[PDB]
């Protein structure tokens, strides 16, 4: 399996995962490169986290592959899975996501991640 | 059919980023304290493999100048330069009276006063200097001369031990970013490059001390290479890399040698012991450059229509920039590139002299002078020209004789020279979608 | 949603929680002030990774509002459900709990995210 | 519970398990051991980062006892369930196995962790 | 009978590391201004309390040698060393014209010229030297001496504020990794230590900073304690630890004070103010030691078998090795340790004189020469001698009368000394097993 | 009154020549070097 590889299209894509993952976290006195190198892991470990922590409030972090029944707002794309999945590509699609992107990335965290809890109080509590 | 949003984690989406880089090469000799001012093993040998990836159809816009590597390796060079000379002399016992006389032209020969070992004994001591690292005290006389700086500038030796011999240095990304490779030579610095590739670290990347002309970095493919941030900037610079390289074995043909002298007790200068004297030498024979020119001129004309071109000689401007420029060894030249440049170019069918300099004003700065160790060696440089910073003439002088002078008008514009093809960018593995799901 | 609010009465208070959890992670030559940035984000990042180590024995750094059938020990404070979702408070529930949190701090890492799977013992081995 | 203890046999080890995992994360102008405590810490939070890594890709960072259905490959140690829990013990386990491990390292993040909403496809796509 | 792919989280399994490590100690003041070279807390004292447990049943290989702690040590008190001189004086001017006297032997007296406060008026001024820390610059004449560094490198003297006293460090493995334990007396550093436990930090090591003889270091217990890489290479170190310990109060018989004055207005020197002279030296009676070493010779013929054994000085090398060294407060020893080692071992039936000096070479380096302060004191050194560095003699004599020498061989082995029992691992929290499950 | 015109030796750029050279000073700059004398004080420091 490839790093990289976004002109699969976005399924095909998805053959491979983990392996981009992987490259989130480790490459697979002081001279200037001693503090640099402590500097460049410490901003890596703090961005790796940032996305575990959004993988927290997101949920998923445990799944990674993710769901939630956030709704799919209609104003975004009514692109078509099919096309998604076999034709469109995950750059392209960013390209096309972006403008919406700040909007999702607080409405995820809706109540499923967010809440639930406060509806599972009518579930096991009287 | 309905939708929710849904993400897969870690897909390949990426942007530009002001993210810090660092070094990885073979290991020298894994001595930690290692003779060396680009990577004394304090770069960490991240793995010597490039284990690059193919981005088939990753259409990826390039942008060589809001890079940040360039500002980065300005700044990161630079703080090696100077975590290279801070554990070596400074020369404040240098700065002084010195006495010089006129031998077989310009490697004047001279002698002064200083403090030895002892803060209290005078000792006379000789050298030869360049006439190029001095300027008169007050007044045309024999005595009366001092090291170029002392006007406004401290100086620093670094001990032979510490070698500006260019070892490459590979940038490493940190995890969670990577470059991007334009994976052709048809290729330049903005827009697409259609056929591309990822690494998590540079090919290796020559520091190429370079001044004027690129040194040391790497050939192109299909057409000679032309860069620029904006052509019809004519004040801006402008970048070649040839198809061809062309080879350069300067040297200096005087036997000159290390006097060891101490300088308080701790301290060691380098004096410049001496043997007939000639000026510092370039062999490179004319009709290859000549002709590989006329193959340069015709590239550049794809810009410009059908014009007879010439490329004229640096002018008038501070010599340590004028002049092309660079190590052997330890030691620096700065050549009269002239002899090089000042050919012409028609559309129908169509070796330098040099001087030495032990003091250098390197990345332009004020202070922080290098007294650049005059080296224990007959000199002798081994090494390919392969590109060219130009500058076309800004007096715009249209539709007869367009043209171009060599220049060095940044040092950033000198890494620029391999930079080119490595974009550096953040991923963002935050893949939404449209899907449809219920959770477990 | 705001953060801090502890004075919003605890259930009240959960109407908010990710917005906090962001704010554990992210603000929302060397020298002096780098060297400072450099010990304050690896004081912050690795307090940061204590809580999702926590998170981890606790379990729960998946679904962030925890479930465990530990026992609440009647030693510690009475206090009824209703008071403490609807009148009572965070930073004052602390107050009256950390006294006791020694104990839970501990007796939170039972089977459940300790042990469990030797009991999955019995229900997928012979 | 104790630190350490890889003499107890594997399952009776198993009696112990978190309090080693918060060993693994704490515990329990320049200046020259200021710099090293701050190298120091970055290698520990990134290493301790690199196996919650490990722990996304493999699952089981929400379960930190872990399930799949990846095959045990008989090319590797045919040594007894009952042997490993309840007579052999964890370095002198790991020093067999290494050998494999490398493989299982891999082979581990199979579909239930790598791939498996491509088949959640089929449970919840016509 | 199936079986799948499981994994355990945290289970114990640890390899060999070459990770760093970091300081601890109790805290002497809390104040980070607390004069001293070690831990003046910026060594952070995480927990004083060594909260290890029982390896029950663990077996594990130790290696004393390919263990990474030893250069770690060695490359951090060297650090130390610098980062403890940078915040004191550079001596830049001492190296200066001495004129000396001789008076009741080899405690020379002295006087020089040299800056005041003032970087213009020249004073006279005053010092005692032991004659070991100086040479004639040129001939035997009575004015003309130098500092023994000057010839090629910079003395440095810290204040007496930064006390070299050896206050302990504990090594902190940082979390995922972890040190190992050797739980027994009777072992040596090379395979199995059957017994054993773990620790977040080390016992206090004892960074005494020994040169020969080790000071201050635990006893062992059941047998003298032997530890070598390979004791077939008769060159390379051997280092005994005593199952009995032994006491050395060393003296300055001279009542000798701090004159102070300022070399540059930031810059206090040290010079060495006088009260009849006698030469430093040593308690230890002989018989002690003597049958001490008689235990020594045997534990040492348990692997030769039975030689008659003789221990011999140590001869020719530089004085800064071939003498037992070490600091008293904050001032320097070299004592002929002929006296203690100039001794015969049959099978059948069977006090030391010193140099002070205030120049040291520390760890052998070049440049960075430490002028110890003169301690204002008739200096008293109360202290324990509990092991050896060992030579044995390339005379490989053919099983007749083969021998020792005591070194200073190494000073990572002066610190082996302690770094044996301690083994540095990471643990891999990886436990892939087989078992059954399917997914919740 | 109480601020002093003052005059000094010291190196150039060249560790060779006193070149003197001149400054005010604030009278609180500076102590006596020993005496009471026009040419003898130091920097208070
Ligand atoms: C890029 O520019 C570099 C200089 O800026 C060129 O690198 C080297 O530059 C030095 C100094 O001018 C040259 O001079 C000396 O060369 C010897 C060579 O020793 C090695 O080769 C012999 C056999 O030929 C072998 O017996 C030895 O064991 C070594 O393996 C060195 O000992 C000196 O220290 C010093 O380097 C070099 O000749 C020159 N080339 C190399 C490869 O060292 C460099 O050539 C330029 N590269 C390009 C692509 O243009
Ligand atoms: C290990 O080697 C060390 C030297 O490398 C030995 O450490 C100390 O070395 C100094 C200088 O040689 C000795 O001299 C002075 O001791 C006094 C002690 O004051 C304390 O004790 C008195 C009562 O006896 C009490 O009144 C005081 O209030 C203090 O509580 C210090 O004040 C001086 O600064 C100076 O250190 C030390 O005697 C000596 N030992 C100690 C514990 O300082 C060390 O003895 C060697 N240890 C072993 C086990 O071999
Ligand atoms: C200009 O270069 C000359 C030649 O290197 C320097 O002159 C003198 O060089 C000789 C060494 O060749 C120095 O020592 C003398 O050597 C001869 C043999 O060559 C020997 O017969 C003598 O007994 C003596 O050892 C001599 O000290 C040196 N002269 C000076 C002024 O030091 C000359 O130093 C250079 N010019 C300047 C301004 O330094
Ligand atoms: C090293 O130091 C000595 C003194 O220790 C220097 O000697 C001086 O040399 C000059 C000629 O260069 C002598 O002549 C006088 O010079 C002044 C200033 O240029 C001029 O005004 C006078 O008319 C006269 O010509 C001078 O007497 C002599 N001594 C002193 C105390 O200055 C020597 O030149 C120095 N050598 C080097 C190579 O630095
Ligand atoms: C090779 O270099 C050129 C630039 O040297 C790269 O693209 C070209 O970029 C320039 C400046 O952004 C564009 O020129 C401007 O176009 C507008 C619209 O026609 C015109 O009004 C302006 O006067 C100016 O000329 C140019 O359109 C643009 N595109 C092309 C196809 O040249 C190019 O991406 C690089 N190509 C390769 C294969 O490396
Ligand atoms: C730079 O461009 C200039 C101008 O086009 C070139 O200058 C001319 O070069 C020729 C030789 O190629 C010179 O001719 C020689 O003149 C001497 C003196 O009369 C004579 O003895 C020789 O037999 C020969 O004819 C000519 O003087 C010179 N003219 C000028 C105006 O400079 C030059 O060749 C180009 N290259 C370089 C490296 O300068
Ligand atoms: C300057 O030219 C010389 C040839 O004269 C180049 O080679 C060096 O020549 C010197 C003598 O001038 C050699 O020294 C002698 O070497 C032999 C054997 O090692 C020894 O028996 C003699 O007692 C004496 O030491 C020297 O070895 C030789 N090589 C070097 C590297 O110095 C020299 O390369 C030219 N100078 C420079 C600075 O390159
Ligand atoms: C370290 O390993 C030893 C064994 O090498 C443990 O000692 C004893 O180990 C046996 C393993 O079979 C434990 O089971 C007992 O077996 C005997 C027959 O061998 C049986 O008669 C007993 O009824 C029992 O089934 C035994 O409990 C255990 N005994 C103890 C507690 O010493 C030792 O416990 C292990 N130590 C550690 C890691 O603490
Ligand atoms: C060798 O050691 C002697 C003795 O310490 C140094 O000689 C002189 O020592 C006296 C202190 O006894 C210094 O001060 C004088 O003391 C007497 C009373 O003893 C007093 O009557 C005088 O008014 C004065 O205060 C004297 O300054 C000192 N001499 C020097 C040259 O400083 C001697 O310095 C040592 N030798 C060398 C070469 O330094
Ligand atoms: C401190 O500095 C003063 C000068 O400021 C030194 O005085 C000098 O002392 C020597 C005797 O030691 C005087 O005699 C002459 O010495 C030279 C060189 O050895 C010799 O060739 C002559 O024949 C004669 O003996 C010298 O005149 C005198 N003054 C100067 C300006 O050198 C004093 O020795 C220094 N004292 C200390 C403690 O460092
Ligand atoms: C005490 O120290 C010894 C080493 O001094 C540790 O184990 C021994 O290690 C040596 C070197 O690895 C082994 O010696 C070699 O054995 C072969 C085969 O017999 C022989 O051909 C060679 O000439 C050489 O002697 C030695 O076998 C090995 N075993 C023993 C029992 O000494 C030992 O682990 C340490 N033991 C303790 C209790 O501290
Ligand atoms: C050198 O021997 C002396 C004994 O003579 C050791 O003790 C120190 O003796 C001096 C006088 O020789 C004492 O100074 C006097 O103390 C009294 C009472 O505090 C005070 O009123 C006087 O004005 C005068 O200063 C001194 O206190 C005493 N202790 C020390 C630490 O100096 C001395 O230990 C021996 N020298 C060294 C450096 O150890
Ligand atoms: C810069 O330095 C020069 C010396 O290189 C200074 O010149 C000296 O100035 C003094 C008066 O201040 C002259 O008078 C003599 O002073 C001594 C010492 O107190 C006294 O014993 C005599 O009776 C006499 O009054 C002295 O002749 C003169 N020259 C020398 C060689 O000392 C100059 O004043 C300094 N200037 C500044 C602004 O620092
Ligand atoms: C790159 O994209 C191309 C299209 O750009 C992929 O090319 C083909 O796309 C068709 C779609 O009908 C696929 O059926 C072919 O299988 C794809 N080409 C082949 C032969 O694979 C191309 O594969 C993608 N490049 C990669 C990522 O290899
Ligand atoms: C030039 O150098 C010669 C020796 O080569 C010397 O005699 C003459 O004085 C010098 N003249 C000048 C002005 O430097
Ligand atoms: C440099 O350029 C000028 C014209 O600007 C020309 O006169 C001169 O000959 C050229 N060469 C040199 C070495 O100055
Ligand atoms: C705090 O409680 C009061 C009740 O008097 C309420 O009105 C106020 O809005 C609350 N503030 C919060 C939500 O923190
Ligand atoms: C030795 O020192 C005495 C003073 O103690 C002095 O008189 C004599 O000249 C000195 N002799 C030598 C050769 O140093
Ligand atoms: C040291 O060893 C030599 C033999 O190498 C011997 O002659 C000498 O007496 C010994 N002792 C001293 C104090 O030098």
């Amino acid at each position: 399996g490839f790093l990289g590889a976004a002109g699969s299209t976005m399924g095909a894509a998805s053959n491979t995962l983990t392996v981009q993952a992987r490259q989130l976290l480790s490459g697979i006195k002081l001279t200037v490169w001693g503090i640099k190198q402590l500097q460049a892991r410490v901003l890596a470990v703090e961005r790796y986290l940032e996305v575990q922590q959004l993988l927290g409030i997101w949920g998923c972090s445990g799944k990674l592959i993710c769901c939630t029944n956030v709704p799919w707002n209609s104003s975004w794309s009514n692109k078509s899975l099919d096309e998604i999945w076999n034709n469109m590509t995950w750059l392209q699609w960013d390209k096309e996501i972006n403008n919406y992107t700040q909007l999702i990335y607080r409405l995820i965290e809706e109540s499923q991640f967010q809440q639930e809890i406060n509806e599972v109080e009518l579930l096991a509590l009287d | 059919e309905n939708l929710w949003v849904t993400v897969y984690y870690g897909v390949p989406v990426w942007r530009d980023a002001d993210t810090t880089l660092f070094c990885a090469s073979d290991a020298k000799a894994y001595e930690t304290e290692k003779h060396n001012v680009w990577a004394t093993h304090a770069c960490v040998p991240t793995d010597p493999n490039p284990q690059e990836i193919h981005l088939d159809n990753v259409t990826e816009k390039f942008n060589m100048w809001k890079n940040n590597m360039v500002e980065q390796m300005h700044t990161d060079i630079i703080s090696l330069w100077d975590q290279s000379l801070k554990p070596c002399v400074k020369l404040t016992p240098l700065c002084v009276t010195l006495h010089c006389t006129n031998v077989t032209e310009g490697l004047k020969n001279c002698s002064f006063n200083m403090t030895t070992e002892l803060r209290d004994k005078r000792q006379k001591v000789y050298s030869l200097f360049y006439r190029l690292d001095i300027v008169p005290i007050n007044e045309n006389q024999g005595s009366e001369y001092r090291l170029i700086n002392c006007n406004t500038s401290a100086c620093t030796q670094a001990c032979p031990k510490v070698s500006f011999e260019p070892i490459p240095i590979h940038y490493c990304a940190p995890a969670g970013f990577a470059i991007l490779k334009c994976k052709d030579e048809g290729f330049n610095g903005t827009g697409l490059c259609k056929n591309v590739s990822t690494v998590q670290c540079t090919h290796g990347i020559k520091p190429v001390v370079s001044t004027q002309l690129l040194l040391n970095g790497s050939l192109a493919e299909k057409n000679i290479t032309i860069r620029s941030e904006n052509i019809t900037n004519n004040a801006k610079i402008i970048i070649v890399q040839l198809v061809q390289p062309v080879t350069i074995k300067c040297i200096r043909p005087n036997n000159n040698t290390r006097k060891s002298i101490r300088i308080g007790p701790g301290q060691a200068f380098y004096a410049t012991g001496d043997i007939d004297i000639r000026q510092a030498h370039c062999n490179v024979s004319r009709s290859r450059w000549n002709k590989t020119l006329q193959e340069v001129a015709e590239k550049l004309r794809t810009y410009f229509g059908n014009k007879t071109i010439i490329f004229a000689n640096s002018s008038g401007g501070d010599l340590e920039i004028t002049t092309h420029s660079f190590n052997c060894g330890g030691e620096f030249f700065y050549c009269n590139t002239s002899g090089l440049f000042n050919s012409t170019w028609y559309v129908n069918s169509t070796t330098l002299p040099c001087r030495i300099k032990q003091i250098i004003n390197m990345w332009q700065r004020a202070g922080q002078c290098m007294y650049a160790p005059p080296i224990p060696g007959v000199i002798k440089c081994e090494s390919n020209i392969t590109g060219l910073l130009l500058t076309r003439d800004g007096g715009k002088d249209n539709n007869v004789n367009e043209t171009f002078r060599p220049g060095g008008g940044d040092m950033r514009d000198n890494w620029r020279s391999e930079l080119y093809k490595y974009k550096v960018v953040k991923i963002e593995p935050l893949g939404v979608a449209p899907t449809r799901c219920k959770r477990r």
